RNA sequence: AGCCAGGAUGUUGGCUUAGAAGCAGCCAUCAUUUAAAGAAAGCGUAAUAGCUCACUGGUCGAGUCGGCCUGCGCGGAAGAU
């Protein structure tokens, strides 16, 4: 396979193509066009929803031609809407950001089960959960 | 919006310009415009999504037109006036993406001589009136009163918060036409006085006296001795090396005490050479903010017969000289750096 | 070369060789980092 | 100590700022697969990248690794017939 050449997963969320620093010199250093995002990346957009952080592949030859595949949102941003927060920690052990239930992170996890490596699914709820702590989320009993 | 409009609308171009010049990779290899563009993302994506907001509610304000026979005149009347009103709110939040410190008042008499100390009288209470109702705290570091009413010279110091933000205004010649009380007959008269409103600033003096940029001679004296001067080494030399000011001492038999007090002279006579220049720089500001009052430059004029203010900087006349007098005159205030700050940010090439 | 009474190792490639009954520090990475004692 | 091999997984993290991603500075420093691997000790980017180390497997194969107390020496150490 090859490995890395010219593509970095750095850009905001899928929603629209944004032509935004994020996006335009994410690629106008390594070339194609910005504007070619409200078509081929945004083809698959109209599915999710409007507003998804995704990280997306961005791998560019010397011919200009791209081609993207996306992944699931990273946990940090993925439970934000399924946990009511906007903001995020920096001092978690001080003070608290919010709270969260136990429960509601397992049933998103088989989202990121696919690409994500662990002996089973609730595997997963540790790994989420021990991040979570870091972003003063407290876990409901 | 007399310009501001017109200044986004034509610079609303630049906004996706910055963009355009994101994606080019010429402007990569340097840094300084990348960085400008970086800062100036169309209009800072928290103030973008605002404007994001703002259109939407413009695009709400575009349907609901191409429909007849119906008395519908209220919902886009109010439609209409919250989308005005949005848009003000637009207007100041992004207007609002320094100086505001204690300030300096000072007030004197121009044209006019015992009317002029009226004036300012009048017109320092005016001043005194807004500042007190402000929670803030006037002091009168002097005062030159006007043998018959007010002062010829009142000059107080205003402490507070965004003081100078707000009364920087002020500064240069205020006209006033009115019948005086110093007239046996009923002649209307016209005089005028002279503002100026300075900042504070830090009064640090750094006794350079620091060694490590001396230079010192040690050398004979002349004059009557004996065979004891001819061989010592009595008199001393210190050059300051930053400034080339120089001083020597001989007056004394001992190396030490000439050396220490030529020292001490150096350091009086470098403190002086420093505090000369703070004054003559204080003194040529003071002199090009206040003018000369002269009733032919003036920033407004105060029509008594008439009841009207009116202020030539914006060409703007209002009918409450009474209110403005009683030291309500933030609405003067307010519509002068409605006109400043939209130039702020219009001088950014 | 910087000549100082105290040689002392400033990287993790700065070795200690005595050389002709003197002592200094040389390291194959950084050449600022070569001395000698005296 | 050499000599081969590995040296992994969601932080494009909120926390600051335009950009900060282990390695600029504010907090925390969990979890997974595993024989190992730090949510980073170093070099290195505007920002990424890229480059080492720990640690863990194979050959080699007999010793090896740092403090404490003490004797004698080394450098630090330049003046005028
Ligand atoms: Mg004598
Ligand atoms: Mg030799
Ligand atoms: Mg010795
Ligand atoms: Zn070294």
């Amino acid at each position: 396979a090859k490995k890395v050449q010219a593509y970095v997963k750095l850009q905001v969320a899928a929603g629209m193509a944004n032509p935004s620093p994020p996006v335009g010199p994410a690629l106008g250093q390594q070339g194609v066009n910005i504007m070619e995002f409200c078509k081929a990346f945004n083809a698959k957009t109209d599915s999710i929803e409007k507003g998804l952080p995704i990280p997306v592949v961005i791998t560019v030859y010397a011919d200009r031609s791209f081609t993207f595949v996306t992944k699931t949102p990273p946990a940090a941003v993925l439970l934000k809407k399924a946990a009511g927060i906007k903001s995020g920690s920096g001092k978690p052990n001080k003070d608290k950001v919010g709270k969260i239930s136990r429960a509601q992170l397992q049933e998103i996890a088989q989202t990121k089960a696919a690409d994500m490596t662990g002996a089973d699914i609730e595997a997963m709820t540790r790994s989420i959960e021990g991040t979570a702590r870091s972003m003063g989320l407290v876990v409901e009993d | 919006k007399p310009s501001i409009v017109a200044k986004l609308e034509a610079l609303h171009e630049r906004h996706e310009e910055v963009q355009a010049l994101l994606g080019d990779a010429q402007t990569i290899a340097d840094q300084e415009r990348f960085r400008a563009l970086s800062r100036e993302y169309a209009q800072l994506s928290d103030v973008s999504r605002c404007f994001t907001d703002w259109q939407q509610v413009q695009e709400d304000i575009e349907t609901a037109q191409m429909m007849l026979d119906d008395p519908e005149m209220r919902e886009m009347a109010q439609d209409e006036l919250r989308e005005a009103k949005e848009k003000s709110e637009q207007l100041e939040q992004q207007l609002q993406v320094d100086d505001e410190r204690n300030a300096f008042l000072e007030v004197r008499a121009g044209t006019g001589g015992d009317e002029a100390a009226l004036f300012a009288g009048d017109l320092f209470r005016m001043y005194s009136r807004y500042a007190e109702a402000r929670r803030w705290r006037v002091e009168i570091m002097s005062a030159s009163e006007g043998e018959h009413g007010g002062y010829k010279e009142i000059i107080a110091k205003i402490s507070g918060d965004g003081v100078y933000g707000r009364l920087k205004f002020e500064s240069g010649g205020h006209r006033v036409q009115r019948v005086p009380a110093t007239e046996s007959q009923g002649r209307i008269h016209t005089s005028a006085c002279t503002v100026a409103v300075m900042p504070e600033l830090p009064d640090a003096e750094l006794p350079d006296i620091n060694p490590a940029d001396l230079r010192i001679d040690t050398f004979r004296s002349s004059g009557a001795g004996g065979q004891h001067v001819n061989t010592t080494d009595s008199a001393i030399r210190i050059t300051h090396l930053p400034t080339g000011i120089v001083v020597e001492c001989q007056d004394e038999r001992s190396q030490h005490k000439n050396k220490a007090k030529a020292l001490s002279v150096l350091g009086a006579r470098i403190h002086a050479a420093e505090m000369a220049k703070r004054q003559q720089a204080e003194a040529s500001t003071r002199r090009n903010l206040l003018g000369s009052g002269d009733r032919s430059d003036r920033n407004r004029t105060y029509n008594f017969p008439q009841g009207r203010v009116t202020d030539h900087r914006i060409n703007l006349t209002l009918y409450r000289l009474d209110e403005v007098m009683e030291g309500k005159l933030d609405m003067l205030i307010e519509p002068i750096i409605q006109e400043h700050q939209a130039d702020q940010l219009a001088a950014l090439s | 070369m910087k000549v100082r009474a105290s040689v002392k190792k400033l990287c993790r490639n700065c070795k200690i060789v005595k050389r002709d009954g003197v002592i200094r520090v040389i390291c194959s990475a950084e050449p600022k980092h070569k001395q000698r004692q005296g």
